RNA sequence: GUACCGUGAGGGAAAGGUGAAAAGAACCCCGGGAGGGGAGUGAAAUAGAGCCUGAAACCGUGGGCUUACAAGCAGUCACGGCCCCGCAAGGGGUUGUGGCGUGCCUAUUGAAGCAUGAGCCGGCGACUCACGGUCGUGGGCGAGCUUAAGCCGUUGAGGC
RNA sequence: AGUGAGGGCGCGAGCGAUAACGUCCGCGUCCGAGCGCGGGAACAACCGAGACCGCCAGCUAAGGCCCCCAAGUCUGGGCU
RNA sequence: CAGGCGGUAGGGGAGCGUUCCCGAUGCCGAUGAAGGCCGACCCGCGAGGGCGGCUGGAGGUAAGGGAAGUGCGAAUGCCG
């Protein structure tokens, strides 16, 4: 916001030689290279993308941590109704779980458990499945994924 | 005259050398013969306004 | 008696009983190792040519150690140039038992 | 995201400020007096261990000389007749004996004198 | 190990006689007693010289034209203020002194060579007044 | 037992109060009263004050005998200086640091 | 967009923080007041309003060592003395004498330089980012590799 | 990448006055960047020698060994 | 085992620390966070990192990675 006078004459004066007062040297100035507004994204080959959705899946396999329901039972909507089928598919929550499924109703009822990650098909994602312990998904979901890749 | 100027800060230690003489004297005192109340020599006694035993002005 | 004996690549003057501390050794501490000697001194007089043949000082390792840090720096004027080391000279302690010869 | 100077600054500047104590004014009470001090000191540390070690070789070759006198020779030639002796006692310690075990020196000296001539 | 360092102790008093001696490597040695060079525990770092002791002085002796040539000179810090006196003259008023500053030329510049230097103790003619100490007749 | 009084914020310089403090620094309250009384400087007035001040809150606070008193400790310290602008010729202007003090004295007791 | 500066157009600051709660210190004491000393409040007043933390230059008070025949980029190496911490041996502080000793930066063929810059301290202070190139490099696919705008989805999900 | 002000010394030439801490080339060297260490009183470039760090150990170099100041007031033989 | 390791411009390599992000609905924290002040202690070649005492009073941010307004002593610099 500063004028653009020079504050004082640049010789004969006894003091150091200046501009503007919106000269990055002085306080209150300009800044150097600060930050200025930015895109940092940038476009990961499709292929590799893919692959690594699969090599994320194969991981939670061979761990073993992946699980195929083919419909979760007792959830009609409530969390508890999650709580119930949970304990029965072993998922006593002593381990993150990505709960992958279209069921809305489904996605509703785990949605506020800490240690559950709620998502649609669609959204299958590497970042996702490896910042969770385990990985279960709806035989309707999983037909997406196989999809996907190929 | 071309304006003679200081080449050097002065130190603390010469600084506080040169006042070395600085230092006050305790004021010269003496008891009145009659007051008893300190005062300075040879003057007249602001206590009880005596000198020289007479009294000399009122206080 | 006193003994001049040689390890480190320097020379000491022991007597039984004495706290010195070497140029660092490979002995185990607690092991006993066997000085040559220079000189044997005190009541005989035995002068080494430049090793007394029969003599040595046996002497204990008490333990290894590093010296104090000495700081050893460098710095060149007008031309940028400094450089900070910190040495820790290695020893070993022996405690002087017996002078043999 | 900003990277302020904040805390670091000071703790270098502290932690030579600590160096210096004992310096002479400014010298432990300026950082930038006493850097340069600093840059001294660490160059003659350096520079006088090397010559501590000369230093003393001349102290006990003085005394080791004194010592000699005594006997009616020089050092020069005490020494020449300590190596063709195959003597190969020290001077920190042909110094010490010199004054702690006379006796002990003088055989040196007859040994010395024994092996030139 | 670390070198033997002497404690305190008792000077040693010593007697010289100038008569006939040459003036410069006279003093090279009552330099060297001075110093305490002589002393196997010597210690530079510390007055342990001995006390020297010059009678005669005044018969001391030099080579060539010295008497006549040789000047020694001093500043007064005026100006024109160099003073320059040939040693035959010196000889003739303070004849002490043309040994004493011999000696002086030959010890330490600062705090203990001028410390040395006190323990000289000259004088011109063959008596001495420190019969106190009784000073040993020194030879060389 | 000591007995402590704080005139602070006193607009005199310091170099100048403390010329009078070191007068008595150590002395009997006595000789303190006595020769503050006659001390020809304008510092004498307010290091007075103090010394009398501590003086009643030695009797009036802390069990201490008047008779007894002495200046065990005394000091001036540099309070925050009043800025002010003194115009110089060809149009300079000059700060005139107007000064202030802090100045604290300490009795105790002592039976000698 | 104020104070202030400027005839004017115009220029253009500095200044945030007690405490959870004002419970913001009745009353006594010294004092003309200011300011303090008791008291009282609070977990804390070394949170007292000039109020969180409270560094440094700078100024004092007290103590240890030291200094009035020694001349010095202020240090360093050694020895010795005193004071202190330590069972011991060891160490901290200080410095008497001895040894050695031409600040820092920059600019330069060359600087302790009588060439430059710096009173001192604190904080701000200089190789960035975008697009396009050229090499190297970690990967993906390979006679193929790859999408752009945009559309759908999400609302830190991706796909088309 | 940086460099494209070099400098001193020895030697060979031009210029100069068989002047210059002069100037311009050529061969070498060192300083530059080794103002780090020993010597030459002091002294970039002369003599010695290329400093990773430690040691209260040893040998040498140049230069030295009467005192300041480490080592011969060394030993023969001359001269001044 | 053998050899190398002076260094300005400059090239290369390996690290230290600052702010922020993931790690985190976690873990540390009034039995005391950050910051401050000491230290003769520990680790590190060093930049540093710990530990202990005092202060302070509400925050902090691991291993492993990511991103930069990232390190000051000099600009007759700027502000105080
Ligand atoms: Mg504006
Ligand atoms: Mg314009
Ligand atoms: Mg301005
Ligand atoms: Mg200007
Ligand atoms: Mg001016
Ligand atoms: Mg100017
Ligand atoms: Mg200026
Ligand atoms: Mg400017
Ligand atoms: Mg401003
Ligand atoms: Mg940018
Ligand atoms: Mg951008
Ligand atoms: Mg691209
Ligand atoms: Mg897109
Ligand atoms: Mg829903
Ligand atoms: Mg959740
Ligand atoms: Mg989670
Ligand atoms: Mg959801
Ligand atoms: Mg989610
Ligand atoms: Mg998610
Ligand atoms: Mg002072
Ligand atoms: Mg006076
Ligand atoms: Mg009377
Ligand atoms: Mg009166
Ligand atoms: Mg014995
Ligand atoms: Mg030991
Ligand atoms: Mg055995
Ligand atoms: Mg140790
Ligand atoms: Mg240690
Ligand atoms: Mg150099
Ligand atoms: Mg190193
Ligand atoms: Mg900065
Ligand atoms: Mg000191
Ligand atoms: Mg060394
Ligand atoms: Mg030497
Ligand atoms: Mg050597
Ligand atoms: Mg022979
Ligand atoms: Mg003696
Ligand atoms: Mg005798
Ligand atoms: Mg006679
Ligand atoms: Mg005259
Ligand atoms: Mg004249
Ligand atoms: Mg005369
Ligand atoms: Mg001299
Ligand atoms: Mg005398
Ligand atoms: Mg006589
Ligand atoms: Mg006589
Ligand atoms: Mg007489
Ligand atoms: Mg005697
Ligand atoms: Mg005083
Ligand atoms: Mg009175
Ligand atoms: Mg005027
Ligand atoms: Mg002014
Ligand atoms: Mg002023
Ligand atoms: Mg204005
Ligand atoms: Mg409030
Ligand atoms: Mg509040
Ligand atoms: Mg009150
Ligand atoms: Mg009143
Ligand atoms: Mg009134
Ligand atoms: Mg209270
Ligand atoms: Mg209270
Ligand atoms: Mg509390
Ligand atoms: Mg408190
Ligand atoms: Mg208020
Ligand atoms: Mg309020
Ligand atoms: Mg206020
Ligand atoms: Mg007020
Ligand atoms: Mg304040
Ligand atoms: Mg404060
Ligand atoms: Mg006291
Ligand atoms: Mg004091
Ligand atoms: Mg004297
Ligand atoms: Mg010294
Ligand atoms: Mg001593
Ligand atoms: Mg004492
Ligand atoms: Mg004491
Ligand atoms: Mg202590
Ligand atoms: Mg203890
Ligand atoms: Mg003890
Ligand atoms: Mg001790
Ligand atoms: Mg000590
Ligand atoms: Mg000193
Ligand atoms: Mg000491
Ligand atoms: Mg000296
Ligand atoms: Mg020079
Ligand atoms: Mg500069
Ligand atoms: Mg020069
Ligand atoms: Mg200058
Ligand atoms: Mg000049
Ligand atoms: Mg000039
Ligand atoms: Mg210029
Ligand atoms: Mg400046
Ligand atoms: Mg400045
Ligand atoms: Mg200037
Ligand atoms: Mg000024
Ligand atoms: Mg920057
Ligand atoms: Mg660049
Ligand atoms: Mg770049
Ligand atoms: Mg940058
Ligand atoms: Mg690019
Ligand atoms: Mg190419
Ligand atoms: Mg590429
Ligand atoms: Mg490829
Ligand atoms: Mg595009
Ligand atoms: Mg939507
Ligand atoms: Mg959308
Ligand atoms: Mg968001
Ligand atoms: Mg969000
Ligand atoms: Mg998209
Ligand atoms: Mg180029
Ligand atoms: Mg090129
Ligand atoms: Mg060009
Ligand atoms: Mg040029
Ligand atoms: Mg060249
Ligand atoms: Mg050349
Ligand atoms: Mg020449
Ligand atoms: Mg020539
Ligand atoms: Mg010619
Ligand atoms: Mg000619
Ligand atoms: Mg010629
Ligand atoms: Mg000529
Ligand atoms: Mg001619
Ligand atoms: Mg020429
Ligand atoms: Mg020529
Ligand atoms: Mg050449
Ligand atoms: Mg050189
Ligand atoms: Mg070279
Ligand atoms: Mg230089
Ligand atoms: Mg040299
Ligand atoms: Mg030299
Ligand atoms: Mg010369
Ligand atoms: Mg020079
Ligand atoms: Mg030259
Ligand atoms: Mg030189
Ligand atoms: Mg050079
Ligand atoms: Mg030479
Ligand atoms: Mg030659
Ligand atoms: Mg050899
Ligand atoms: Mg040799
Ligand atoms: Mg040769
Ligand atoms: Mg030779
Ligand atoms: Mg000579
Ligand atoms: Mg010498
Ligand atoms: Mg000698
Ligand atoms: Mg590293
Ligand atoms: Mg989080
Ligand atoms: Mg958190
Ligand atoms: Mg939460
Ligand atoms: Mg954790
Ligand atoms: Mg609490
Ligand atoms: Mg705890
Ligand atoms: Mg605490
Ligand atoms: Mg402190
Ligand atoms: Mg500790
Ligand atoms: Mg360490
Ligand atoms: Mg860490
Ligand atoms: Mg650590
Ligand atoms: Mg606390
Ligand atoms: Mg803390
Ligand atoms: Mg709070
Ligand atoms: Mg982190
Ligand atoms: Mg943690
Ligand atoms: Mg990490
Ligand atoms: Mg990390
Ligand atoms: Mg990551
Ligand atoms: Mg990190
Ligand atoms: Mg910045
Ligand atoms: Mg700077
Ligand atoms: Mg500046
Ligand atoms: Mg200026
Ligand atoms: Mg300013
Ligand atoms: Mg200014
Ligand atoms: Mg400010
Ligand atoms: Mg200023
Ligand atoms: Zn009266």
């Amino acid at each position: 916001a500063y004028s653009g006078r020079k504050i004082w004459p640049q010789k004969h004066t006894g003091r150091a030689r200046h501009g503007d007062i919106g000269a990055p040297i002085f306080v209150g100035g300009g800044v150097v290279f600060g930050p200025k507004p930015r895109d940092y994204s940038y476009t990961l080959p499709k292929k590799v993308r893919k692959k690594g959705l699969a090599m994320a899946v194969a991981d939670r396999a061979r761990e073993g941590k992946l699980l195929l329901v083919e419909a979760f039972a007792g959830v009609n909507g409530k969390t508890k109704e999650f709580l119930a089928w949970a304990k029965e598919a072993g998922l006593d929550g002593s381990e993150s779980v990505l709960l992958v499924t279209g069921n809305e109703l489904v996605r509703r009822a785990a949605r506020n458990l800490p240690w559950v990650v709620t998502l649609a098909p669609e959204g299958l994602n590497v970042y996702d499945i490896v910042r969770t312990e385990r990985l279960v998904m709806d035989l309707d979901a999983w037909e997406v994924f196989q999809n996907r890749i190929g | 005259a071309k304006h003679p100027v200081p080449k050097k800060k002065t130190s603390k230690a010469r600084r506080d050398a040169r006042r070395s003489h600085h230092a006050l004297t305790p004021p010269i005192l003496v008891p009145c013969p009659e007051c008893k109340a300190m005062k300075p020599p040879h003057t007249v006694c602001p206590e009880c306004g005596y000198y020289a035993g007479r009294k000399v002005l009122e206080v | 008696m006193f003994a001049i004996v040689k390890t480190g690549g320097k020379q000491y003057r022991v007597e039984p009983g004495l706290k010195l501390r070497v140029e660092k050794l490979d002995a185990e501490p607690g092991a006993t190792v066997e000085l040559p000697v220079l000189l044997l001194g005190g009541e005989k007089t035995v002068v080494g040519t430049p090793v007394v043949e029969g003599a040595s000082v046996v002497a204990e390792v008490l333990g290894h150690g590093r010296g104090k840090k000495i700081l050893v720096s460098k710095f060149k004027a007008k031309v940028q140039y400094r450089r900070k080391k910190g040495h820790r000279q290695p020893y070993t302690e022996l405690l002087i038992k017996e002078i043999r010869g | 995201p900003r990277a302020k100077t904040g805390v670091v600054r000071r703790r270098k500047h502290k932690k030579i400020l600590k160096l210096a104590k004992g310096y002479w004014g400014l010298r432990s009470k300026s950082f930038r007096k006493a850097r340069e001090t600093l840059f001294a000191a660490g160059n003659y540390a350096y520079a006088h261990r090397k010559r501590r070690k000369r230093d003393f070789r001349r102290l006990w070759i003085v005394r080791i000389n004194a010592a000699c006198r005594q006997h009616g020779l020089n050092y020069s030639t005490f020494i020449h007749g300590l190596k063709k002796a195959g003597i190969e006692v020290d001077r920190k310690n042909l110094a010490d004996l010199a004054v702690r075990e006379p006796q002990v020196f003088a055989e040196l000296v007859e040994r010395a004198k024994a092996a030139q001539g | 190990m670390k070198t033997y360092v002497p404690k305190q102790v008792e000077p040693r008093w010593v007697l010289i006689d100038a008569e006939g001696k040459t003036l410069g490597r006279l003093a090279t040695k009552i330099a060297t007693l001075l110093r305490g060079k002589h002393r196997p525990d010597w210690t530079p770092n510390v007055a342990m010289g001995d006390f020297v002791v010059v009678v005669n002085a005044d018969k001391i002796r030099v080579t060539g034209k010295k008497l006549e040539q040789k000047i020694y000179t001093r500043y007064s810090g005026y100006p024109g203020g160099l003073k320059k006196i040939p040693l035959e003259k010196m000889l003739a008023t303070h004849p002490e002194r043309v040994l004493e500053h011999a000696v002086k030329g030959m010890l330490p510049k600062g705090p203990l060579g001028r410390r040395l230097f006190k323990r000289l103790k000259v004088y011109a003619g063959p008596d001495h007044p420190h019969q106190a100490q009784r000073p040993e007749k020194l030879e060389v | 037992m000591e007995a402590k009084a704080i005139a602070r914020y006193v607009r005199i310089s310091p170099r100048k109060v403390r010329l009078v403090v070191d007068l008595i620094r150590g002395k009997s309250l006595e000789e303190a009263r006595n020769i503050l009384r006659y001390t020809n400087k304008r510092g004498a007035y307010f290091v007075a004050k103090v010394l009398e001040s501590a003086a009643a809150n030695a009797v009036n606070n802390h069990d201490m005998l008047e008779d007894r008193l002495y200046v065990k400790a005394a000091y001036v310290d540099e309070g925050p200086a009043l800025k002010r602008v003194l115009p110089r010729a060809r149009g300079r202007a000059d700060i005139i640091k107007k000064r202030t003090s802090h100045i604290t004295v300490i009795l105790g007791e002592k039976h000698g």
